[PDB]
């Protein structure tokens, strides 16, 4: 057929990025009054209603994705041709293509997003405007974006069927480890007088390890030949 | 806007906000408005919050929607730290000119090196006209005149953005050079310096030794423009001078003094109930006009026969009563108040059960026959009752 | 298991200590029961002011000072367990070594 | 079971209905809880944080 | 100008300003010295505030 496909790509990149930028210009529109003091009702129906939403629908989106993929497992992983593991692999380059963006919008937009809405309020509990898509939208997201490249991998390419790369297995559960972080940061001095940084780069070892097996599934030919 | 949701006793028993004015409750773009005000520092300072040893004025406003144009707190410009003493009054004002469309409700506000935010009286304010056209501007000392809403920015972009572009170009270069793939791949055999080698050197050196020049000149050109410049100032300012007229609690030879001798709250409710011990010690006859508590007003019709200028909010009109026997001078009078409003729940001061100190804060307004205003400070242990009726 | 365990642990305490979370008057002050409790059967060194407990911030927004609390303790136990469940390992090693 | 865990298996060891038996003892604790919380929500339900400052 | 062994005295009053810098701690803890290089001279006794 042909090894790149790319089409799955786009879809999620276009998918996403759009869905951001609607969220984005939403709370253009809606942080700007109606989300300014909490004990409003126009509260309750334009944030507050966004978090209640969210969440069970994330947890369930996640549950699925999982149960899903391994579901059609390849039962014969073993198996698996040459250029379909290439193939395969490609599609798992995809899956990090989008956990990539996913991991920009939760960590970097909606997180430095978050900075600036500090010196706009004073906060009348720990759900702002940009808490709800920060916490409970943003960062969820992309986890869940984690778990799926995490269990693609495992469940057609074998390498992470048999295995769980420690590279992976960090990168997929490392996220449940920043609300330790990037949350209880913000509790800092409330949360204080009864009292470097691990972080989630374990996507180098992720590209290291499909690299070797590129390497691999090219012979000596395309290697060392094709490209000297 | 956050003040509801603060623990109800310590909004109480710190910061005392009184005679809170707004200049112009409407504004255009660059229309210099001014808000100002009075504030009493509770005696009783509770362990919970530090020392306002160290302190900063600011007005409560969802970002710049208004600039602040200065400020003035215990009669000083004060844009950096000061301190407020325990028990005494200080005045403030600031100066603010408007900046976004729209209708914005614009608290004072000071904030405590240990403590956080206490938020005082907040009015809606409404600007008109388009951002566009705001401006401020300011002055140099070399004479000159900048717009502040615009200064600068330009240079800012105009060094980082080449820079960000130069990197950018950097990383390029190589990707497209060897690969990814290649060069991890040359790497994985043997070799590697197949990947790199001079002249890929020849080339760092190159671009590096461009990068220093293009910095030592940076730097040389933005010293010759600008060969002024200070180092940010900052630094607690020489200590503050309180109000001294005329009382002002604890001030000059005429004064109330307020004794507080148990008292009780509905819960949940709308009133309060508590015996005051006063004293007075001026010369003249006092009826008791007004209590304060986190900025709102509880007032006493008899006193406040009308009814003053005070967003909404925040202003009572039952902080009744006694029976208006002016007690005094000479007189030592043990006198119950009753304080029944909706603002009382509204504002959550109800939820003083919740507080890990069950004790009230603020001011007592007591007024002449003629216009003389005498403040006594009240504070204590309330204790709550438990009504049924949700 | 670690999130689970730190929500669980006020809700599983709650039945025993509640019974002292009750209101007294004292002098024309509030106490609960356990804040006399502690008071009435002296203890030589434990003043209050020593206590370590909850005596309230600006910070505090709500209405949430449990809640918080507790979720702010199973998330830190997130990590307490994955160092304590590697401790829990080298602790079981059938090591044997030469030299002492 | 340490032999059973030291041989090939284990899943000797556990393996539900051992599982079913967790889900089940874990349902009834927090009900056991939700209800001992009810309970004494219901008796003493007035209350206040301990006083302290 | 001095012999070894000639028993000189260095005196003299300060104030305490006022709008103590944040920058310096409060003085409620301080040490009176001469300024020397080593000791090219003993100090026998010394008093301030009215005390050795
Ligand atoms: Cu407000
Ligand atoms: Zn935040």
């Amino acid at each position: 057929e042909s090894v790149v496909d790319l089409r799955g790509m786009w879809i999620g990149l276009v998918l996403l990025n759009v869905f951001y930028l609607i969220v984005r210009i939403y709370e253009q529109v809606f942080g700007w009054r109606a989300g300014l003091d909490s004990f409003a009702p126009e509260f309750q129906t334009y944030w507050m209603s966004i978090l209640w939403t969210e969440i069970p629908l994330e947890l369930v989106s996640g549950l699925g994705l999982a149960g899903y993929l391994w579901k059609t497992r390849d039962r014969n992983v073993d198996a698996v041709t040459p250029r379909e593991e290439m193939r395969r692999l490609v599609v798992l380059v995809q899956w990090l293509v989008v956990y990539g963006i996913a991991i920009y919008w939760g960590a970097s937009f909606f997180t430095e997003q978050d900075g600036t809405w500090h010196m706009t309020v004073i906060r009348d509990t720990d759900f702002t405007p940009s808490h709800i898509i920060e916490f409970y939208m943003s960062y969820p997201i992309y986890s869940v974006i984690a778990v799926g490249a995490f269990f693609y991998a495992k469940t057609r390419i074998p390498y992470f069927a048999h295995g769980y790369s420690l590279a992976f297995l960090i990168v997929a559960i490392g996220p449940f480890m920043i609300i330790p972080n990037v949350g209880l940061n913000e509790w800092g001095h409330t949360f204080w007088f009864m009292e470097f940084g691990w972080m989630a780069l374990g996507v180098f070892g992720v590209v290291l390890q499909i690299l070797m097996r590129i390497h691999a599934l090219v012979g000596k030919e395309g290697v060392k030949l094709l490209t000297e | 806007h956050g003040e509801k949701s603060q623990q109800a006793f310590l909004r109480m028993r710190t910061l005392n906000w009184y005679d809170v004015q707004w200049s112009k409750t409407t504004v255009n773009v660059n229309e210099e408005m001014v808000l100002s005000g009075k504030v009493h520092v509770f005696s009783a300072w509770p362990q919970a919050v530090a020392n306002p040893r160290v302190s900063f004025l600011n007005a409560g406003e969802p970002g710049p929607v208004l600039v602040r144009t200065a400020q003035f707190i215990g009669e000083q410009f004060a844009p950096r730290s000061v301190s407020l003493e325990i028990g005494k009054d200080y005045a403030f004002s600031i100066n603010l000119r408007g900046r976004r469309a729209g209708r914005w409700h614009v608290h004072a506000q000071i904030n405590v090196e240990g403590g956080g935010p206490i938020i005082g009286p907040g009015q809606w304010i409404e600007i008109k006209g388009d951002m566009k056209d705001f401006t401020d501007p300011v002055t140099l000392l070399d004479g000159s005149t900048v717009d502040l809403e615009h200064y600068g920015i330009s240079r800012v972009y105009a060094w980082h953005l080449p820079w960000m572009a130069v990197g950018a170009a950097w990383i390029f270069f190589w990707f497209v050079r060897k690969g990814i793939i290649t060069s991890y791949i040359r790497v994985a055999e043997g070799k590697a310096d197949d990947v790199i080698g001079d002249d890929d050197r020849r080339i760092g050196a190159i671009v590096l030794a461009l990068t220093i020049l293009a910095t030592i000149v940076g730097y040389a050109v933005t010293n010759s423009t600008f060969p002024r410049t200070i180092p940010l100032q900052a630094g607690l300012q020489k200590p503050l001078t309180p109000i001294e007229t005329e009382g002002t609690v604890g001030v000059g030879k005429e004064n109330v003094t307020t004794e507080l001798n148990g008292g009780v709250y509905k819960v949940p409710g709308r009133e309060l109930t508590i015996n005051v011990k006063v004293k007075n010690n001026t010369s003249q006859p006092l009826r008791l006009g007004e209590y304060t508590a986190a900025g709102l007003r509880f007032l006493n019709p008899d006193v406040f026969t009308t009814k003053p200028d005070f967003p909404d909010y925040l202003l009572a009109d039952r902080g009744l009563s006694v029976d208006a026997t002016p007690i005094a001078p000479g007189e030592a009078k043990e006198i119950v108040v009753k304080i029944q409003d909706a603002r009382w729940d509204i504002e959550r001061l109800s939820d003083l059960a919740y507080d890990t100190d069950s004790q009230i804060g603020g001011l007592l307004f007591f007024f002449s026959p003629d216009g003389k205003r005498y403040a006594s400070e009240i504070g204590g242990p309330v204790i709550p009752k438990f009504v049924a009726g949700d | 298991g670690s999130l689970g365990w730190g929500l669980l642990f006020y809700p599983n305490n709650w039945p025993a200590i509640a019974a002292f979370h009750q209101a007294t008057e004292q002098h024309g002050q509030l106490m609960t029961l356990a804040d006399l409790i502690g008071f009435h059967f002296v203890r030589t060194s434990m003043p209050e002011y020593i206590r370590m407990v909850e005596r309230g911030t600006l910070r505090t927004f709500g209405k949430d000072v449990v809640p918080v609390a507790a979720f702010f303790s199973g998330f830190v136990s997130m990590m307490v367990y994955f160092l304590w469940w590697f401790m829990g390992r080298w602790y079981s090693t059938t090591k044997v070594i030469d030299t002492i």
